[PDB]
RNA sequence: UGACGGAGCCAGCGAGUCUAGUGAAACUCCGUCGUGCUGGCAACGAGGAAUUCCUAGUAAGCGCAAGUCAUCAGCUUGCGUUGAUUACGUCCCUGCCCUUUGUACACAC
């Protein structure tokens, strides 16, 4: 009795941005992410535990915190999951030292780690970063406080390991129709799972075992995946 | 979702300028900005001396 | 019966004056359309600080409210609305692009929803209000916080504040104008359909003070 | 001494002082202006912008102020000070010619507040006795002897070096360190009216055209 | 100048600065705090009265102070001059807040 | 949830409460005997009503 | 005393004194079905081919009231209720009318 | 020979004179009539001193008003005070006193600067 | 409609593409105190 | 050529020090002048 | 004792009724040791006598034989 | 909050035989369009971290004049027009200051 749509052809799904605090998406925040450049003389690098010696030593901090490659590796598992192709998802990240940086779904996030490198100088000193077809704007150094531009009605949790394990589907399936989620990820090689306190209403774990960050990502991805039918 | 490749340079460096890809406006650019210092510091030491 | 006459001639002027213009001498609407008699403000704890009781003729009374401290809380809340809706840098000063946009809205507020208009804002009024809230205790800065309740004038402030700003948004690079949101902005909060900007963000400021109460 | 439309309230009661920029300031002007209103006390700063002078001296003059210090700037450096001596009094209008601020340079904390002492270098003439007294009376009447804070108002040939430092008395001297802004300003102009009309009769202006200009000092 | 009537004593004299010559007075309801007006000054003198010295000297009107009174319950000033002004002074707890009612 | 009505009959002074929050004193409107302690956020007077989510909860300072 | 006439991709307004086109609706984006007054005669529902009903308010193109989005199919009639005001009944080529609340 | 009544109306840089004298009940901005005052929009801040008192005060008298300087509202503004004070002045002078103060307490209760203006400022804090 | 109270019209639009409207229609004072 | 007037004088490490110890004497023997109460 | 006369108006005005309660009982307490009673009479008549006449309104709309 | 195209209107400054006055703009009204950037493979669609200032004719928008022995024209100072939001409480944080016999005459503390 119900009839078709009247055209059957797949049209793309619509790129969701920040200025869209209407419709029902994941948001994924990658908190305290190791993203900082520096100086050698004559050339720009992004600090790593493993292009210097003693560069973090002689900036003061430990090179255990400078790793760029695990907010990399959580960049690429969240951009090839399918909610992102879906259209059902945008990243933004927030370093350690309190840069937030919006994540468009339209990008792509190059494989290999120095390519990734030289992206994240030029993203960190320039606040903007266009499409090789320059049309549009699809990873840029935005304003804090975050909650600016997550939707309006959008339920904010934390990922942690100590905390009450709930499981993703029907945690998904709670929350109603125009509801989001911003899960806050920490994308640290270790710490306090507090990053993101005075956001956060809900701190929840995925599993009874220490969970990698992009093992945390994808599990949530594949969750809201499907909750969400994709 | 359509996916674009990012338009960066390679060694990126903020101090330099960006390479345009034409020798006789990059050209002009760095010379006009070469003649405003110059010019600026030798009127300024000019008018100093004269002081 | 009982019957007064009071006046002994039918009144004429040498200039001609509109036949609705001299209607309005009989009651003051606003914009001599719209009555402000049987608007009741429907939550108490809002009467005395949303003023509907002296009914004006336009929304450019010139009086001066900000010297002292509650004198604002009886700017009738059509003209609160008006000067709240002229604020960023593009808009300052535009008190008469801002009263003919707010006059625009109660036209197209009317027209869609057959009510009243001064009504429909001040239930938008009262049921955008929040009424809690958290203040950052602070301990140097330990992020914790702590729910307190809101003095009715604030919550006045902050409902003309969700509505407006919630319209320019929500006009940022639409088809729609400023004057055609917010008419769908105070509907949707008069009624309160958890569709607009102005009660999803009082819904979600009032969920945070229930959360770290 | 005291000279005669400042020799009622000398000693007597506390000034009150109000200090207003130009029209419509840059950023640097109004920093300028905080910086002068914190500089000397009982002072506090009004935004000019659609005042008109008559009006705004009628009202400061009817509040009780006793004067005002007017600021003029060009592209946010700072050019000229007037301060004006609302009971009818005089105004000694300035130009500013080194500065260099606080809010410009360097965090160094939070400034003193104190009645400060003040130091008067070499200002012998006549017109210096007058300058002095203007000068010197926008500040608070009888500091205590152990305030940390001293300011300076040096003639250095008709300008006018303006500093102010902290000290401590250490055990082999004293140890000195500069708050605040730095000027060299200098005279251009007295007259014994107040700002709003510029038909009072003027006790001194300088006269650059003159050829015998640069041969003397408070000429 | 206060007077117990008690022991009948004038036991507190409040002077200006300036030789002038009072015409009203006011007084605290909480009498902390004497005021005067006078017709040749323009000027309001506030007077603690537990201390004897001039606590402010009130300025803003532009003629002669006529009358002032002090509201028994709020504890507002309001002095009233001949230059056709009513004038509203909250003295108390850090507003120093003036409204004048032309 | 069934939310209370309750009018301010004293905003208590020196009180070390943190700035921009002022503790309050008030009474209620269904039974107008009995007070509590809250502690609101925005100006308030006295006789002002203003609206509690609950009232199973006196208040603290805040500091 | 108008009528509108729904010719393909505009709606024309015309007087019942000049027979000509006093206003006209040409912001279609395809063929505009069907157009009719609401009953107070105060605004004008136009279906559209691609199912967009616009609601523009008579004697005025300019601004568009509102666009109900109904179905993806052609929506062939649109009228306003004739004793209520408020509520606008769609069929498209759906198979399907509705009621839309303004 | 005639009674006639001269008022003031003023804001920020705009004056208004009003003449009211007896008449047969005109009332005429710069010549042209009252209900031309533009922006247009303010026509009933300008009309509110005939609305508030009923056009039975103004069916005898015959108002014309002169306004330089100023901008729009400030124009309408010195226009309002102009017409409310000289219908007060007239019926206090030719009319009985008690029309005169029941004049004054409805304009009063509308707003006190239809008869009085805020003049002198700022503040000095 | 029912209450025309003017020029009343009847229109018929074609599939021709075009329209047709039929419509039906509808001294002194002294001298006269004198 | 000839000049109106003596230009502005540029401050250099020598005058600052000169005015620096010259209040170094002043506020050392505390001869500076002040207001006094009434 | 410890509490200053400046700010003991204050500090009797923060408190709840219900602290206004125990304050009653810990004065009922306070009033059978008659030692410490002399020692502070002017004390406890001015500390109570606030007390009750600020809460008087709530005090007697209490219902209980034990109050 | 646009772009075209017409129309209505409202100021206050300023008068050396000297220069090489009438009038403002924002605004208001009436027709028309219709909202995905730039080149001979460069920038850019309201500007990050931080930081500064600000309480009523104030912030901000808008134009018009002048050019006053210093300063200014790579601009400066006037003048009007339009005109708000939020504090107007508090020492909780950051600081700065004051006092620690009550003295000054009762009453009270």
């Amino acid at each position: 009795q119900k009839a078709l749509p009247a055209s059957l052809v797949p049209q793309a799904p619509p790129v969701l941005t920040s200025k869209d605090k209407i419709t029902k998406r994941m948001i994924v925040v990658l908190a305290m992410a190791s993203l900082e450049t520096h100086k050698i003389s004559d050339k720009y690098v992004l600090l790593n535990c493993d292009d210097h010696q003693g560069l973090l030593k002689k900036m003061g901090r430990d090179i255990s915190e400078a790793r760029p490659d695990i907010t990399h590796q959580c960049l690429l598992t969240l951009l090839d999951s399918p909610i992102n192709k879906a259209g059902k998802l945008q990243v933004y990240i927030q370093t350690s030292r309190g840069i937030l940086i919006e994540v468009n779904p339209t990008v792509r996030i190059p494989r290999t780690f120095k390519r990734f490198s030289g992206l994240m100088v030029q993203l960190l000193h320039k606040l903007s970063i266009r499409s090789v077809n320059s049309e549009e704007k699809l990873l840029k150094v935005i304003k804090n406080p975050i909650t600016d531009h997550l939707p309006t009605k959008c339920r904010k949790v934390t990922l942690s390991f100590d905390a009450p394990v709930i499981r993703v589907q029907d945690y998904i399936e709670k929350l109603d129709d125009d509801e989001s989620i911003c899960v806050f990820v920490g994308a640290m090689a270790r710490g306090k799972d507090n990053f993101a306190d005075e956001y956060v209403d809900e701190k929840v774990g995925l599993s009874n075992y220490p969970l990698s960050a992009s093992v945390a990502c994808s599990k949530f991805c594949h969750g809201a995946e499907d909750a969400w039918n994709i | 979702i359509p996916t674009h490749a990012p338009k960066y340079e390679e060694n990126f460096n903020p101090d330099k300028k960006s390479y345009d890809p034409d020798r006789t406006r990059s050209e002009i650019n760095k010379m006009k900005a070469q003649l405003k210092k110059e010019r600026k510091f030798t009127m300024k030491e000019i008018r100093k001396d004269a002081k | 019966d009982f019957e007064v006459v009071e006046e002994f001639t039918p009144v004429v002027l040498a200039t001609p004056i509109p036949e609705e213009v001299q209607q309005a001498q009989t009651e003051i609407k606003l914009f001599n359309k719209w009555s402000f008699e049987e608007v009741e403000v429907k939550d108490a704890s809002l009467v005395d600080y949303v003023q509907v009781r002296q009914p004006i003729f336009v929304a450019h009374t010139a009086g001066r409210y900000a010297n002292k401290r509650f004198r604002k809380a009886q700017c009738p809340i059509i003209e609160r609305l008006t000067n709240s809706l002229m604020m960023n840098g593009r808009n300052n000063g535009k008190k008469l692009k801002a009263v003919r946009i707010i006059k625009h809205t109660l036209d197209i507020i009317n027209v869609l929803t057959d009510q009243n208009p001064i009504q429909v804002v001040v239930d938008a009024i009262t049921n955008t209000g929040p009424r809690e809230d958290t203040t950052r205790v602070g301990g140097g800065g330990a992020a914790r916080r702590q729910a307190v309740d809101v003095s009715p004038l604030r919550r006045v402030n902050q409902a003309i504040a969700l509505l407006t700003i919630g319209a320019r948004e929500a006009a940022f690079r639409n088809i729609k104008t400023i004057a055609e949101t917010l008419a769908e902005e105070l509907i949707n909060a008069a009624k309160g359909s958890s569709t607009s900007y102005a009660i999803k963000k009082k819904d979600e400021l009032e969920r945070v003070a229930k959360s770290n109460r | 001494q005291v000279d005669d439309e400042y020799a009622a309230t000398s000693g007597i009661m506390d000034p009150r002082i109000i200090v207003t920029t130009s029209r419509d300031p840059s950023t640097r002007l109004s920093q300028f202006a905080k910086e002068i209103k914190l500089l000397f006390p009982n002072a506090v700063r009004l935004n000019r912008g659609n005042y008109v002078m008559p009006n705004l001296v009628d009202a400061c003059k009817k509040s009780g102020t006793t004067d005002l210090v007017v600021l003029h700037e060009h592209r946010g450096v700072p050019t000229s000070l007037t301060i004006s001596h609302f009971p009818h009094g005089p105004t000694a209008q300035f130009s500013l010619h080194n500065v260099v601020m606080r809010h410009d340079i360097i965090n160094a904390g939070n400034q003193s507040e104190v009645n400060p002492h003040l130091i008067f270098d070499n200002f012998t003439t006549a017109l210096g006795k007058r300058v002095v007294c203007i000068l010197k009376h926008l500040f608070n009447a009888g500091p205590k002897k152990d305030s940390e804070r001293v300011i300076t108002f040096a003639n250095r040939g008709d300008f006018i070096s303006v500093r102010q430092h902290v000290y401590v008395r250490t055990r082999e001297g004293v140890e000195i360190a500069e708050v605040g802004p730095r000027f060299e300003m200098r005279l251009f102009e007295l007259r014994l009216g107040t700002l709003e009309n510029k038909d009072a009769d003027v006790e001194w202006q300088l006269r650059r055209f003159i050829r015998t200009a640069n041969k003397k000092d408070y000429l | 100048r206060a007077w117990d009537l008690i022991r009948y004593r004038n036991f507190r004299t409040f002077t200006g600065t300036e030789r002038i010559q009072f015409n009203c007075l006011a007084v605290d309801p909480s009498g902390e705090v004497v005021c005067a007006g006078s017709l040749d000054n323009f000027d309001i003198h506030v007077w603690s009265v537990q201390t004897g010295q001039l606590l402010d000297a009130l300025s803003g009107h532009e003629g002669p102070v006529s009358c002032l009174s002090f509201s028994q319950e709020n504890s507002v000033l309001a002095s009233a001059s001949w230059d056709k002004t009513i004038r509203i002074w909250s003295i108390f707890g850090r507003s120093q807040q003036v409204e004048p009612i032309e | 949830t069934p939310v209370t009505l309750a009018k301010v009959i004293k905003v208590l002074g020196r009180t070390g409460s943190r700035g921009g929050v002022t503790q309050v004193r008030v009474e209620f409107l269904e039974d107008t005997s009995r007070t509590i302690v809250r502690n609101v956020k925005g100006p308030v007077r006295e006789n002002d009503i203003l609206v509690l989510m609950e009232s199973e909860r006196e208040a603290r300072r805040l500091r | 005393h108008d009528f509108a006439v729904t010719s393909s991709t505009r709606v024309q307004i015309f007087s019942s004194r000049t027979r000509q086109v006093i206003k006209t609706f040409s912001r279609f984006k395809d063929v505009v079905y069907s157009a009719s007054f609401r009953s107070d005669g105060k605004l004008l529902c136009a279906g559209d081919a691609t199912g967009l009903v616009s609601v523009y308010d008579s004697y005025n193109p300019r601004t568009i009231l509102l666009s109900i989005n109904a179905s993806t199919h052609p929506t062939h009639v649109t009228k306003f209720h004739t004793q209520d005001n408020k509520i606008l009944a769609t069929a498209s080529d759906d198979r399907v009318t509705r009621l839309w609340d303004i | 020979a005639v009674p006639s009544v001269q008022t003031f109306g003023k804001k920020k840089s705009a004056t208004a004179v009003a003449h009211v004298k007896a008449g047969k009940g005109l009332i005429k901005v710069n010549g042209s009539p009252i209900t031309l005052v533009e922006p247009e929009i303010l026509r009933f801040k300008v009309y509110e001193p005939l609305l508030l008192v009923g056009l039975d005060k103004f069916s005898n008298i015959d108002i014309r008003v002169r306004v330089t300087g100023g901008g729009h509202v400030s124009q309408v503004y010195a226009i309002r005070q102009a017409i409310a004070k000289g219908l007060v002045a007239y019926h206090q002078k030719y009319v009985d006193e008690q029309s005169k103060n029941e004049l004054k307490k409805a304009f009063t209760s509308y707003d006190r600067t239809l008869l009085i203006a805020d003049s002198r400022r700022p503040e000095p804090k | 409609p029912s209450t025309a109270q003017g020029n009343r019209h009847l229109v018929a639009g074609l599939s021709s593409g075009l329209l047709a409207i039929r419509t039906k229609k509808k001294k002194s004072n002294n001298f006269q105190r004198m | 050529f000839d000049r109106t007037a003596k230009p502005v004088p540029v401050i250099t490490s020598e005058v600052t020090e000169s005015l620096e110890d010259m209040i170094r004497r002043r506020i050392q023997d505390s001869n500076f002048d002040d207001l006094q109460r009434r | 004792l410890r509490i200053r006369m400046s700010q003991l108006e204050d500090a009797l005005m923060v408190m709840p009724f219900s602290y206004v309660l125990k304050f009653l009982k810990f004065i009922d307490t306070v009033m059978q040791n008659k030692t410490l009673l002399h020692s502070h009479l002017p004390l406890i008549c001015k500390n109570l006598f606030f007390i009750i006449k600020f809460n008087h309104k709530e005090l007697v709309s209490q219902k209980n034989e034990e109050l």
